[PDB]
RNA sequence: AACAGUGGUAGGAGAGCGUUCUAAGGGCUGUGAAGCCAGACCGGAAGGACUGGUGGAGCGCUUAGAAGUGAGAAUGCCGGU
RNA sequence: UAUCCUUGGGAGUCAGACUGCGAGUGAUAAGAUCCGUAGUCGAAAGGGAAACAGCCCAGACCGCCAGCUAAGGUCCCAAAGU
RNA sequence: ACCGAUAGUGAACCAGUACCGUGAGGGAAAGGUGAAAAGCACCCCGGAAGGGGAGUGAAAGAGAUCCUGAAACCGUGUGCCUACAAGUAGUCAGAGCCCGUUAACGGGUGAUGGCGUGCCUUUUGUAGAAUGAACCGGCGAGUUACGAUCUCGUGCAAGGUU
C-alpha cells in the first residue's frame, strides 16, 4: 500500500446518503420525510412505543 | 431535404364563372386554388397560390330555404350592435361581399390569410376589366 | 473546512445565459427568467422533433394530391394503386422527388391506373 | 393607483419619443455674424433690426 | 481626434441625454451656439466642456478648430448621493441625487 | 439517378455527391454496394418491388463522425421531474460513385 | 453475443460530477497562475478542457481522507439598482 | 408463464376525484354524499371529443426529411374519396 | 485536514463609538496605490470642480472609499429585422440579406407557417381569478456528541476485547 494508491477493500467504505440537496438525486424537497406530517417537523413527534 | 419555393412561383390567372351553382361548392374548389393546393410545388407557408377572378356573382343559387334563412350577422362594438342581413338582402342590394364573406371563412387565418386574400376579386355582372393579363378559364370538378 | 462557494455558481449561471441568446427583452440577461425559458424550450425542442415526422407528411401528401389531379387520380388510387402496380416502396418524401421530374412521375402513376383496371 | 407590472425596456423607451426637445428658432446675427435667436436680441451684438441698443 | 470628460459634476443623466441628443453629428463651431440659448440648465455644464473640448484639439493637437465635427458625446451616470427626505406618518422617502460623466469626442470633419 | 435503401431510409441519389447516411459496416476506405435500388431514372428504368435487376450501385465510404450535439432537457412541469440527456448521433459521410445502370 | 425491459410524484436502492482543506508522488507557473471576459470543442448528466483578451500572484491533476458540501422561490437577511 | 413465502434494514400513504353497471341517503334532484366491484387520473405525456386531469383510443430510453394500423376522420379551414 | 472582511469577537478600521431610546437597554456601517510617495512640477480649458497633454513609475485604463472589477442597470455606436398585426414570446420548418469559427451536416438576423397557457408550494384538482418572489450578487436548512440496532467490511475465533 503506497500513499499514492490508497484504496479500501470494496465494501468497507460507502459514501453518504446525504439528504436534501437538489431534486435530481431524490430526497430533494421533502428530504425523505414526506408531506407535512408530524413525522416531518423539527423534532416534534412521537415516543418510540 | 425538399424544395421550398419562395417567391420563384409562376403565378396564374384563372376565372371561375358563377352561372347557376351553389356558393358553398363554388367556393369549395376555388379556395384550394387561392392557396394553390392543386399545384405540385405547394409549400405551406410562402403563398404558392394564384389569382382568381369571379364573374356573374349575383346569379348564384341556393337550394332549400336559404334564400331567406341564412342571416349574415355582422356586429359593431357598441352595445347591442348586431346588424342582421338576410340572403336575398345580400343577393340584390350588394352581392360583392356575398362571395367574399363565403371565402374569408374558408381561407386559413393569420397574416398569410389576408396575403392570400388579396388574390381574390369579384365583379357584379359581366364587367371583367382585366384585359391585360390573359386570364384563363377554369372548370370545377363538379 | 469551510466552503466559500464562490465560483461554483457564477460558472453555472452563464451556461444558461449562453444558451439564452436572441430572446425578447429581459430573457437574455436574467437567470431566474431565462432558466424558466431554457427549460420550457426543452419540451418544445423535444416535442417538435416529432412533428417533423408529421408535418412533413402533411407537406408531402398534398403535393401527391396535386400531382394526381393533373392525372385525374386521387391520393387513394395512387397509393392503393402502387400496392398493386408494384408492391412498391416509395415513401412519400421521395414520391415528391419524382413529382419535380413530372415527365417520369406519370409513368409511375398511369402504370397504377392500368393496374386499377 | 398601482402599476400592476413593472414597465419593460420597450414601453419605457417608447415613451421617450415625444419627450425629445428640438433646436429652437435660430438664425444668424446680421451685424456680429454669430447665431441669433429669432425675433429677440442678439446679446453678442446687443442689436435688433438696426440698432445696438444701450 | 480629441477627447474631453466632465467627470462627476452633479447633474442627473436623464436630464442630460436630452440636449446631448441634439449635439452629436453637428458642426462644433455651430454647437457652441446651439448650446447657448438652450434655456435648460444642463447646458452650461456641457457648453463649459465643449469649449474645453475644442481647446484640447487646439493646444494639445492644433487640428484646425474650424474643421471639427463631434463624433460621440455620451453621458453615463456616476456615483450617487442618498438622502432621506422625511414624509407623512414616518415614511422616510429616499431621494437619490444623481451624478453623470458628460463625455465629448471631437474629431476632424 | 438512384434511390437506394440503407437504414430503412432512402435518398434520391446523384453519382458523385456526398450524402450523410447511417452508420454501417465499413472502415472509411471501402466501396459498400447498395442493392436495394429502385427507379434508376435518366433512362427511366424502374422495377416495382423487386430491386432493379443487376443494378447494385456502390459508393465510397469517406468518414464516420458524430452529429451536432443535441441535448434533451425534458421536464414535467409540476411534481418535480427533470430529465437531461445528451445525444450525439453518429453518421457516415458517404461519397457515392458508380451508378450500375 | 443472444433475448428482454427503460414514464414516474411521495418513497426505497445503486452509480458518478464538483467546490474548500489535507496526505504522499508527479508537474507549472513573471517565457504571465488563480480569477474575469468572450466563443463554433469534447464527455450520456451534474460537466470538463483549449486557444484569445484581461489581469500581476499563486494553483491544478492521480489516488485517498475530512466536511460549515452545490440556490431559484422562507410576506427570507444584507448591500447595489 | 414466474411469482410467492419467511427473516431483517428503510419508507411514504391514512383529506381523494370522476364515467359506466350494483344499492342506500336525496326529490329514484347534484359535477351531491356513503360504499361495492372495474377503469382511468392521482403519479401518464401522445391522438380524437373545437379547446378539457377524471370519458373514447394508447403508454414517451433517445435520434431519422422512412413504413403500417386503432379511436376518430376524408367539401374547405384541418392530412385523407365531391 | 480554524476564518479570510456579509467569514472570524458586536467591534481586523478610534467599536461598545457613530446613531435609536427620558429610560433598563438596543446597537450598526467602513480593510487593500506601489517595491519605493517617487503622489503628478510644467502647458492649456474653466472661477473652480474637472480634465486633455506632458512627466513619474515596469504598468497612470495605478492618480486618492487607489488590486482584480462580474451581474442587475444606465448606455454610445452599428450588422440584419420591423409602422395589416393580435399571440407565456419560444420551438420547429424556413427563403432573402449579412457572415467567415475551438473547420464542421457553420455564425447572426430572421418576412412567414404549424404545434403551442411561466416556474414553485399546496392540492381530488392549478397557466389560475390561491400563495411566493422588482430583478442582480453573496449568505441561508437534516449536523455532530454519546448509546441502541441492522447490513456491508476488517482481524481473531468457542474466546473476543480492554
Amino acid at each position: 500500500m503506497k500513499l499514492h494508491e490508497l484504496k479500501p477493500s470494496e465494501g468497507s467504505r460507502k459514501t453518504r446518503n446525504r439528504v436534501g440537496r437538489g431534486i435530481g438525486s431524490g430526497n430533494g424537497k421533502t428530504a425523505g420525510k414526506g408531506h407535512k406530517g408530524q413525522n416531518a417537523r423539527s423534532g416534534g413527534g412521537v415516543r418510540p412505543g | 431535404t425538399p424544395m421550398a419555393n419562395a417567391s420563384t412561383i409562376e403565378r396564374k390567372w384563372l376565372v371561375v364563372d358563377a352561372a347557376g351553382k351553389t356558393l358553398g361548392r363554388l367556393s369549395s374548389e376555388v379556395a384550394a386554388i387561392l392557396r394553390g393546393k392543386h399545384k405540385p410545388t405547394y409549400t405551406p407557408h410562402v403563398d404558392t397560390g394564384d389569382h382568381v377572378i369571379i364573374i356573374n356573382a349575383e346569379k348564384i343559387e341556393l337550394t332549400g330555404k336559404k334564400l331567406t334563412d341564412k342571416i349574415y350577422y355582422r356586429h359593431t362594438q357598441h352595445p347591442g350592435g348586431l346588424k342582421s342581413r338576410t340572403a336575398l338582402e345580400m343577393r340584390t342590394n350588394y352581392p360583392e361581399k356575398m362571395l367574399e364573406l363565403a371565402i374569408k371563412g374558408m381561407l386559413p387565418k393569420g397574416s398569410l390569410g389576408r396575403q392570400m386574400f388579396k388574390k381574390l376579386n369579384v365583379y357584379r355582372g359581366s364587367e371583367h376589366p382585366h384585359e391585360a393579363q390573359k386570364p384563363e378559364v377554369y372548370e370545377l370538378r363538379g | 473546512p469551510r466552503v466559500k462557494g464562490g465560483t461554483v455558481t457564477r460558472k453555472r449561471r452563464k451556461k444558461v445565459l449562453k444558451l439564452a441568446k436572441g430572446y425578447f427583452g429581459s430573457k437574455h440577461t436574467l437567470y431566474k427568467v431565462a432558466n424558466q425559458q431554457v427549460m420550457k424550450s426543452g419540451n418544445y425542442a423535444f416535442r417538435d422533433r416529432r412533428q417533423k415526422k408529421r408535418d412533413f407528411r402533411k407537406l408531402w401528401i398534398t403535393r401527391i394530391n396535386a400531382a394526381a389531379r393533373m392525372n385525374g387520380l386521387s391520393y387513394s388510387r395512387l397509393m392503393h394503386g402502387l400496392k398493386l402496380s408494384g408492391i412498391e416502396v416509395n415513401r412519400k418524401m421521395l414520391a415528391d422527388l419524382a413529382v419535380n421530374d413530372l415527365t417520369a412521375f406519370n409513368q409511375l402513376a398511369d402504370a397504377a391506373k392500368a393496374q386499377l383496371n | 393607483a398601482v402599476p400592476f407590472r413593472r414597465t419593460s425596456k420597450m414601453k419605457k423607451r417608447l415613451r421617450r419619443t415625444h419627450f425629445k426637445l428640438n433646436v429652437p428658432g435660430m438664425t444668424e446675427c446680421p451685424s456680429c455674424g454669430e447665431m441669433k435667436l429669432s425675433h429677440r436680441v442678439c446679446k453678442a451684438c446687443g442689436s435688433y433690426n438696426g440698432k445696438d441698443i444701450n | 481626434q480629441a477627447k474631453a470628460v466632465a467627470r462627476t459634476v452633479r447633474i442627473a443623466p436623464r436630464k442630460a441625454r436630452l440636449v446631448m441628443d441634439l449635439i452629436r453629428g453637428k458642426q462644433v463651431g455651430e454647437a457652441v451656439s446651439i448650446l447657448n440659448l438652450t434655456p435648460r440648465a444642463a447646458s452650461p455644464i456641457i457648453e463649459k466642456v465643449l469649449k474645453s473640448a475644442i481647446a484640447n484639439a487646439e493646444h494639445n493637437y492644433e487640428m484646425d478648430a474650424n474643421n471639427l465635427v463631434i463624433s460621440q458625446a455620451f453621458v453615463d451616470e456616476g456615483p450617487t448621493l442618498k438622502r432621506f427626505r422625511p414624509r407623512a406618518m414616518g415614511r422616510a422617502s429616499q431621494i437619490n441625487k444623481r451624478t453623470s460623466h458628460i463625455t465629448i469626442v471631437v474629431s476632424e470633419k | 439517378y438512384a434511390i437506394i435503401k440503407t437504414g430503412g431510409k432512402q435518398i434520391k441519389v446523384e453519382e458523385g455527391q456526398t450524402v450523410y447516411i447511417e452508420k454501417l459496416a465499413a472502415e472509411a476506405g471501402e466501396t459498400v454496394t447498395f442493392e436495394d435500388v429502385l427507379f434508376v431514372g435518366g433512362d427511366n428504368v424502374k422495377v416495382g418491388n423487386p430491386t432493379v435487376e443487376g443494378a447494385t450501385v456502390t459508393a465510397k465510404v469517406e468518414k464516420q463522425g458524430r452529429a451536432k450535439k443535441i441535448t434533451v432537457f425534458r421536464y414535467k412541469p409540476k411534481k418535480n421531474v427533470h430529465k437531461k440527456q445528451g445525444h450525439r448521433q453518429p453518421y457516415t459521410k458517404v461519397t457515392i460513385e458508380k451508378i450500375n445502370a
